[PDB]
């Protein structure tokens, strides 16, 4: 699919996602903190469409992801991220998408998710998190 | 040694 | 809270 | 005088500052790289006018500062920074403004300045700086 | 604000 | 489990752990640099013996760990790490133990793991990992 | 390299 | 003189040095925090002897340094660092040795003095600071 490379900011404001229940995650974008303002980053979009949108939108800067997770999984032949789901210090947002497949997770004892890359197609393929204090 | 800062990165995770 | 930290020095000038 | 905070960023790519040898540092503005793209940081003016502009245009990524120097001193009553130095890996930039007063140095051994806090009134009444890897 | 350095810490895995 | 906390080190130099390829992971111990010197770290023992050891002699500074993956199950009613392996950017280590139960991995594209503290009873109970630049 | 890294400023003094 | 470099630890938990009222800063010695623990560094001493020594004890971790500041000048042609003193969030310490040549000065808004290194001949020639969050 298309790179995408948000780079690091200084915090997450709001995260939007869009997934579908029989296939995978499709679009992507996140509203970030940059030094006490929003920035509104890159809309990651899938090459389909057709997908149900959901809005995360945390209370910052109180509230913070404290874990990712997921699941991996093939679907029409491609092995793309499946489900997501979002656990702040408030609650838990999630699972979206499809539970089925090989589970990860990354959870933070101390740090900050402060960007987002990956590759999306049709489908979310894969995504990597830059960590700051 | 660029110009650039670094931060860490962990994954990636899919694929 | 969710906003990430940097090291600073100074000020220099003025109190 | 009035405070400013530019926050941190990726790194600098230009310096737009102004002075006058009689007085001190006027005028004081950044663009900075974020992730990669200029960002142009809002101009941090001088209450007033006579100065002379300055533009620091840097050869981004591979130029960066390596030492800030300058000097603080009495203005009309007020101590403010009189001079500023940039020096960078590839050329020297300054002094501007006159070399007469305290002292101040920052070498960087290892590390980027990615940010600019301070106050302007008449002049740069002090500043601080952002450091990361 | 303390005079302790600190880290990114991930984890953990395991046992809650 | 007993709990346990290495901190903060420059680096790894080697790690000593020992598994049962019946069971899981048992007994844990780092060897890290600091600074340019060996540091030793405490072992980190399991409560029982008959554990199967392995030591992990990286070529430190030129090899690093860049990603830790693994399993988590049950072995008597507990939830312990089952299995370990170590990748780094010269050779993969592992895996050491039994490949059963949920998977997890951390990927590391820039960074480096610097310390890690958990709790080990009869088998390692949990892990996490410092990291820095 | 493994080898962690830190900010280091300076140096003041001689050279 | 002589190359020295501590490195990088966790905080500052004392600071030994010695100097004379005439001439400048002669040895030098830290005591760290490593991960909670005292970590007593080398000494790094003068070619030469007959100083006054001076220790500082920081409440630690509550109390830690916010500037370092000092002077360098010429002693018997060398450019050495001829003052020191350290400013805590509690108290002032020093100046300790000749407070005249060019002064120089090192506040820290947000972050932590983590390490030193330098170089001693018959005194204190050069010094840096490693810092961190
Ligand atoms: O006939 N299809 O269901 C189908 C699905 C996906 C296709 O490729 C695009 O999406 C992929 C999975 O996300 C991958 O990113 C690829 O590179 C994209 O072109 C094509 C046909
Ligand atoms: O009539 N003046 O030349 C003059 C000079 C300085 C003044 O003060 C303002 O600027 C100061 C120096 O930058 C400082 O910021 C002060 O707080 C400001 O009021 C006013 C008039
Ligand atoms: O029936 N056993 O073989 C058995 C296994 C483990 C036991 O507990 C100890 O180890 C656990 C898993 O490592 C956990 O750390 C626990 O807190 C330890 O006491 C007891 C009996
Ligand atoms: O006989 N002298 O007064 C004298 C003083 C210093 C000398 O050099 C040594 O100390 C210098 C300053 O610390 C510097 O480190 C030099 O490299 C040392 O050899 C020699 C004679």
């Amino acid at each position: 699919g298309k790179a995408f490379d948000d780079g690091a900011f200084t915090g997450i404001r709001e995260i939007n996602l869009s997934y579908n229940k029989e296939t995978a995650i499709g679009d992507f974008q996140v509203v970030y903190d940059l030094n006490g303002s929003p920035y509104v980053g890159q809309n990651h979009k899938s090459f389909i469409t057709g997908f149900t949108p959901v809005k995360i939108s945390l209370d910052f800067p109180s509230e913070y992801i404290m874990e990712v997770s997921g699941y991996t999984g093939n679907v029409s032949g491609y092995v793309v991220v499946r489900s997501l789901t979002f656990k702040t210090n408030k609650k838990t947002y999630g699972p979206y998408g499809v539970t089925s497949g090989t589970p990860f997770n990354l959870p933070i004892e101390n740090g900050l998710i402060v960007g987002f890359k990956g590759s999306i197609g049709y489908w979310l393929d894969y995504f990597s998190m830059y960590l700051s204090l | 040694q660029s110009g650039i800062s670094q931060t860490v990165i962990v994954g990636p995770w899919g694929a």
